[PDB]
C-alpha cells in the first residue's frame, strides 16, 4: 500500500498525472481575460499590417520606385529572397520594421535592406539583400547598422553569407555617422575579410550597382556573380571620372559585366538576369564542401505543447498603466514548450526568477523567466542556474519582464548589488547559446541581469507589448518630479504627462525596432516557432 | 481494377508496365481494355468505369476521346458506319475543361511534394509560393499564400480557393495521397503524382494532368557575344 | 599589391605595423577599373583586417573615402589611432564633394552654382577637422607632429604585454 | 511571362535542360 | 553502476540499517572507491544520503588522512570541476562533515519527513549555546529550501525523491 | 569503420560512354599538334556529366570547376591551351 509504484510509470504518464506537466488553462469567461486578448489581438494585428505595408508598399513614391525597378528586369528584394531559399522553407527575416519613423521624411523601408537566415540546398545561410527601391539602396546609418548586425550573427553561428548588392553607396547627407567610425561602413570589409579567414564563405550576387566603398563587398568575396544589364562595379563613378579626366563613359563600359568577368577578372559567374544569378549563387551553395550534420542522431520525437499559444495573450496584462498587474509567467511558458512540460529548478527559492529545464521541438533548453521583482535570492538563483546550464552545454532562454531590484537599506546592507554582479558575470562569461525575448517591461538594471542587448545574446526579440527604458514610465515621472525641486506645484500633472508621453514613445515595440535594438517583433503565438529557428541557427555553431 | 466486378468482367492486356518507355513508331497500342456485361449499354458502362480509372501519367493517350466517342449519343444509339470517327470530329475532338478547383488543388501538390519536413514560417507574414502551368498553350499562373498550419489561398481572376491540408502519406508508388479540405466545407481525399513536367490528379471528379511550363533550353546562354 | 604584400610579409615576421594617411582615394578610369584596382585595393584591405600583429595609424594628411579603409582607418582595429591637428577626414575631398555634388545635382541652377560649392565646402571643412572627429571619438587624440615618435613609442610599449 | 520559374527546377531539370551539363556528343562520322 | 534514462551513472547509498549509517573506515573507503571509478569512467555520481557521520569510535581511522572523509569533498568538487554531474538526494540526516555532501553537489534534493542537513547537530547546538531544537527546525527541508537555499528540489518521500532524480538525470545535456 | 556514418551514394554515372575519349584525343607527337576542349573529356568521367565552372570567361585555358565521382566532390583543374597570367 506504500511505494506501490516506480518513478517510471510516473515519468511516462497522461498529462492529467504527469507532475512535470504545467497546467494553466484559460479563463475564458473572466472580463479582465476577454481585455488582455482584445489588446494582444489590436496590437498584433497592427504589427502585421505595418508588416504588410512594407511588403506591398503604401504611398505613390513606392509604386513609382518599384514600377522603375520592374521596368529593369529586376525582381523585388522579397522575391529575391523567395526564389533565392529552397521552395518550402522557413525564412527568418530579422530587422523588419527597421528604420520606422528614424529619419524624419524618409520611409526607410526595412532600413533600406533585408536581412534573414535561408535554407539553401538544407543548409542554413544568412543573406543580404539591398532593396534598391528605398532611396536608390543607398546605406543610411540604420542601414550599415542592420548589414553589421546580420555580418555579427553569421559570424558567431558560422552561417554562410550571401550579399545580394543593389547599392548606390553611403548617402552623402549622412556621411558623418556612415563614413567614419569602427561601427561603420568600413566595418563590414572587416567583418568580411576575418569571416573569410575563418572558412565562413562569403558569397556576392551583383543584382545591381556597387559604387566605392560598396565596391569592396564583390572583391573581398570567396566567389562574386554579376548580372549582365544592371551589375555594375566600380571604384569611381563617371561622375567622378568626368570630373577628373574629362571624360565621359557610361557605367557598362566602366564597370559593367563584361569588363568584370573577361578582363579584370573581379567576378567568377557572368549572370544573364536576375533568375540565372539566384541559380548561379545556388549552384556555389551546393559545392560548399560542409557536413550535413555532425551527429546524424535526429531526436525528433516531441510534443507539441497542451495550450494553445493564441490564448497567450489572455494572461498578457496591460503593461502601459498606472498600477501594473502581476501574472504567472509559467501560464507562457505552458504554452510554448514541448508537451507543457518544465522541470523547475529552485521552485520556493527565487519565487520571482523562474529557472527551469524545457524542450522546443526535442531540443533542451534552459529558461529563465521573471516572475516579480529581482532579490538577491532571485539573483543566486539565476546566476547558478546559469552557471548549471553553461557547465551542460544547454542553450539558455531568457523571458523578459523586469522592473529592477528591491530598494532600501536592509536589501543593499545584504550585498543586492554583489548578487546582481554574481548573476551578470554569469550571464556575460557563458558560452552556451542565449536567446532572450522582451515578453513585458525591461527597465534598468535588470534588464543587465536578464541578457540584455549589450550581453550579446544570440537573438533578441520583442513582444508587441514590450517596453524598454532605463526605468519605468510611473518610476520616471515619479522620480524627476520629486529630484526636480525647481518644479513648482502648480506646473507637476503637466510635467509627469509630459515625462510619461516621452518614455512611452521611447520605449515602444516599433521605436526599439527602428533603431536595430533587437532582432524585431514578433506575435506571441509565433515564438515558440521563432525560438526553434532560432535555436537550428545555432546548430552550426562552433 | 481488373477480375470480375460487382455486374462486370473486365480484362486488361498491355505490353507495358509502369516505368518503361514507349518508343514512337513502334507498337505504337498502349492496351486494350475489354468489358463484358450482359447488355451492351451495361457494357459500354462498365468501359467507361474502367477507362476513367485507367490512369496514365508520362505519355498521352486517348483516354478523352474514347470516353467522348462512348458518350457520343450516335454510338449509344446502336451500329453506325465506318466513317463515324470522320462524321463527329468536331464533337469527338471537344476540348476538356479545367475547373479552378483542380488547378488550386495540382498547385497544392505540388507545392506539398517540394516541402519536406521543414515548416513554412515566415515572420508576420505569408509565405509567397508560385506554380506556372500550360493550359492550351497558355502560361497559366498559380499565386499560393501559405500559413503555418498548412493551409494554402491560391488566386485567380476575381476568385480564390482555400485548401487545407490534414495529411500526405507517400505511397510505395511514387505518389502520394492527400486529405484536403477545399474552402471551408469541402472535404475529400486523392492521390497525386509529381513528375518534373507535369502534376496529375485523381479527383472524385476524375483524372487530370496538368503540364508544367517548360524549362527553357537557353538559360543563361552567353556565345560570347550577341 | 605592394601594400598588400608588405603586410603580409610584416605579418609572417610578428613586425608591428605603422600607417601615415594622407590619402585621396584611388586612380578613377576604364583603364584603371579593367587592370582590377577594385580588386588589387582589396586584396590591401583583406591584408590589412586580417593580420594579428599590433598595428598603429596616424592620419597626418586627409583620409578620403575608400582609401581610408587600404590604410586601416578606425573601422580596421588597430591597436591607437592619432589625428595631427591638420588632419582631415571625410568621405570624400570638399572640393570633390562641392564638384561631384554640382555636377550631379541637375536641379540646381546656374545662378546658385557658387553658393553651392561654398556651402558644401564649409559642411565638409567643419566635419572633417580634427577637432570634430576627436569630440566622437573617432580617433585616440590629436597629438602634435613633434611628438609623434614619442606617442608612437608609447604605444608600442602598451602593446608589448598583448598575447 | 517574366521569371516564372524557381532556381531548383532548373537544378532539378533532365539532362537536356540541366544547365550544368556538359553536352559534347561525339562526332563518330 | 545503473542505468538511468538509458545513461550509465554511479550510485552511492548509505544504509541507515548499519548503526544508523555511520560512516566506518571501510565505508569511507568504499565511497572513495566508487569515486574514483566514476571519474575515471565520466560515470555521473548520485549520492543517496542517509548517515549520521562519522563515527567517533574510530575517529583516527576515519577523520584525518589523504585517504579520508574529507577526499570524498576533494573528488566530488575535483569531478563537477571536470563536467560530471554530482547528484545528492537526502533521504535522511546528514551531519557535520557530511553535510557537505549535499552542499557541495551540482543539484540536491532532501526529503521532508526525514532529510535534515546541518553542520552543527541539536547536541552540539545545545553544549553550546544552551538551546534546544529539533533537527528539523534546525536543518529541516523547509529551512534548506524555502530559506538557505542549500537544497534545490523539495521531495514529499522517498518515492518522489526518486523521480527527481530521474528528472535531474534526464536533464543531463548528454549525447 | 567509419568517422562519419553517412553514405552519400545517390549519384548519377556520366552522361556519355568513356570509350570514346580517344576520339577527342589528338595525336601528341606531331609536326603541329592539334588542341582539343578537356571539358569533352570531363563530361566522360564525372557523375551525371554535370560541371560547375568557376571562371568560365577569364582563364579561357585553364578549366577549373566542381563536380563529383560517385558521391565525392572534386574540385578539376585541366589545361586547356597555352597557360596565361590570367590563367596562372
Ligand atoms: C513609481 O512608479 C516608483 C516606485 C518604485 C519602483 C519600484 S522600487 C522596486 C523596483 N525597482 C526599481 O528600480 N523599480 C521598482
Ligand atoms: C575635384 O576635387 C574632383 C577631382 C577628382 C578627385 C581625384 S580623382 C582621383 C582620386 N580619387 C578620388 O576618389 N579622388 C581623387
Amino acid at each position: 500500500e506504500v511505494y506501490l509504484f516506480h518513478p517510471a510509470q510516473y515519468e511516462s504518464a497522461p498529462a492529467t498525472t504527469r507532475p512535470n506537466v504545467l497546467h494553466y488553462p484559460a479563463e475564458s469567461t473572466n472580463p479582465e481575460f476577454k481585455a488582455n486578448t482584445e489588446r494582444m489581438k489590436a496590437l498584433t494585428a497592427e504589427l502585421r499590417r505595418r508588416v504588410q505595408v512594407i511588403v506591398d508598399g503604401d504611398s505613390e513614391a513606392d509604386k513609382r520606385a518599384r514600377d522603375r525597378h520592374i521596368s529593369r528586369g529586376k525582381l523585388l528584394v522579397h522575391q529575391r529572397i523567395e526564389k533565392l531559399v529552397d521552395p518550402m522553407s522557413p525564412f527568418l527575416e530579422l530587422s523588419q520594421l527597421a528604420g520606422g519613423d528614424l529619419y524624419p521624411g524618409e520611409a526607410c523601408h526595412r532600413g533600406g535592406i533585408l536581412t534573414g537566415i535561408g535554407v539553401v540546398h538544407g543548409m542554413r545561410v544568412m543573406i543580404v539583400a539591398n532593396d534598391a527601391t528605398v532611396k536608390g539602396g543607398t546605406y543610411y546609418p540604420i542601414t550599415v547598422k542592420k548589414h553589421l548586425r546580420a555580418q555579427r550573427i553569421a559570424e558567431e553561428n558560422r552561417l554562410p553569407c550571401i550579399y545580394l548588392v543593389d547599392s548606390g553607396g553611403a548617402n552623402l547627407g549622412m556621411q558623418g555617422d556612415v563614413f567614419p567610425d569602427e561601427q561603420h561602413f568600413g566595418r563590414i570589409f572587416f567583418n568580411q575579410a576575418n569571416m573569410s579567414a575563418k572558412g565562413i564563405a562569403q558569397i556576392a550576387t551583383v543584382m545591381g550597382s556597387c559604387t566605392a566603398g560598396g565596391a569592396y563587398v564583390p572583391a573581398m568575396s570567396d566567389e562574386s556573380i554579376i548580372v549582365k544589364g544592371n551589375g555594375t562595379i566600380f571604384l569611381g563613378g563617371p561622375p567622378l571620372v568626368f570630373a577628373a579626366t574629362g571624360e565621359e563613359v557610361t557605367p557598362e563600359e566602366l564597370g559593367g559585366a563584361d569588363v568584370h568577368c573577361r578582363a579584370s577578372g573581379v567576378t567568377d559567374y557572368f549572370a544573364t538576369d536576375d533568375l540565372h544569378a539566384l541559380y548561379l549563387t545556388r549552384r556555389i551553395v551546393a559545392n560548399l564542401n560542409r557536413n550535413d550534420c555532425e551527429r546524424p542522431c535526429r531526436g525528433r520525437e516531441f510534443t507539441p505543447p497542451l495550450y494553445d499559444p493564441s490564448e497567450i495573450g489572455g494572461f498578457i496584462p496591460d503593461m502601459g498603466a498606472d498600477v501594473v498587474k502581476g501574472f504567472d509567467v509559467r501560464a507562457v511558458i505552458a504554452r510554448l514548450v514541448d508537451g507543457s512540460e518544465f522541470d523547475e529548478f529552485k521552485k520556493l527559492y527565487g519565487d520571482t526568477l523562474v529557472c527551469g529545464f524545457a524542450r522546443f521541438e526535442g531540443m533542451l533548453v534552459g529558461i529563465v523567466a521573471n516572475n516579480g521583482i529581482l532579490y538577491s535570492e532571485s539573483a543566486l538563483k539565476g546566476a547558478h542556474f546559469v552557471e548549471l546550464c553553461s557547465h551542460r552545454n544547454i542553450p539558455l532562454l531568457f523571458l523578459q519582464n523586469i522592473t529592477g531590484f528591491m530598494v532600501g537599506k536592509t536589501y543593499e546592507e545584504g550585498g543586492i548589488a554583489k548578487n546582481g554582479a554574481k548573476l551578470v558575470t554569469a550571464v556575460s562569461t557563458t558560452h552556451v547559446p542565449k536567446i532572450t525575448i522582451i515578453i513585458g517591461g525591461s527597465y534598468g538594471a535588470g534588464n543587465y541581469g536578464m541578457c540584455g542587448r549589450a550581453f550579446g545574446p544570440r537573438f533578441l526579440f520583442m513582444w508587441p507589448n514590450a517596453r524598454i527604458s532605463v526605468m519605468g514610465g510611473n518610476q520616471a515621472a515619479t522620480v524627476l518630479a520629486l529630484t526636480n525641486s525647481k518644479l513648482r506645484e502648480n506646473e507637476v500633472q503637466d510635467f509627469k504627462a509630459k515625462v510619461r508621453s516621452k518614455y512611452e514613445y521611447e520605449g515602444s515595440c516599433y521605436y526599439s525596432t527602428a533603431r536595430l535594438w533587437d532582432d524585431g517583433v514578433i506575435a506571441p503565438e509565433d515564438t515558440r516557432a521563432v525560438v526553434v529557428q532560432a535555436l537550428l541557427s545555432t546548430l552550426s555553431a562552433p | 481494377p481488373q477480375g470480375n466486378r460487382g455486374t462486370v468482367k473486365v480484362r486488361l492486356d498491355t505490353g507495358f508496365r509502369a516505368g518503361d518507355d514507349v518508343l514512337v513508331h513502334y507498337d505504337p497500342m498502349i492496351a486494350k481494355l475489354v468489358v463484358w456485361g450482359d447488355n451492351r449499354a451495361t457494357a459500354l458502362e462498365g468501359l467507361r468505369t474502367a477507362l476513367a480509372s485507367y490512369h496514365i501519367v508520362g505519355v498521352e493517350t486517348n483516354i478523352d476521346f474514347l470516353q467522348c466517342c462512348l458518350s457520343n449519343p450516335g454510338f449509344v444509339e446502336g451500329g453506325v458506319t465506318t466513317r463515324f470517327i470522320e462524321d463527329n470530329s468536331v464533337n469527338l475532338l471537344q476540348p476538356r475543361e479545367i475547373p479552378n478547383n483542380v488547378l488550386a488543388l495540382a498547385a497544392v501538390s505540388y507545392l506539398c511534394s517540394q516541402r519536406g519536413t521543414s515548416t513554412l514560417f515566415w515572420p508576420n507574414r505569408q509565405i509567397s509560393q508560385g506554380v506556372c502551368f500550360t493550359v492550351g498553350g497558355n502560361p497559366v499562373v498559380v499565386r499560393v499564400t501559405v500559413s503555418t498550419k498548412m493551409c494554402f489561398t491560391c488566386d485567380f481572376d476575381s476568385s480564390s480557393v482555400t485548401v487545407y491540408v490534414e495529411s500526405t502519406t507517400n505511397m510505395p508508388d511514387s505518389s502520394t495521397f492527400i486529405r484536403v479540405t477545399v474552402d471551408g466545407e469541402t472535404r475529400f481525399g486523392f492521390t497525386s503524382f509529381v513528375t518534373d513536367s507535369e502534376v496529375a490528379v485523381a479527383l472524385p471528379q476524375g483524372f487530370y494532368t496538368l503540364a508544367l511550363q517548360p524549362l527553357a533550353t537557353d538559360f543563361g546562354s552567353t556565345s560570347a557575344q550577341a
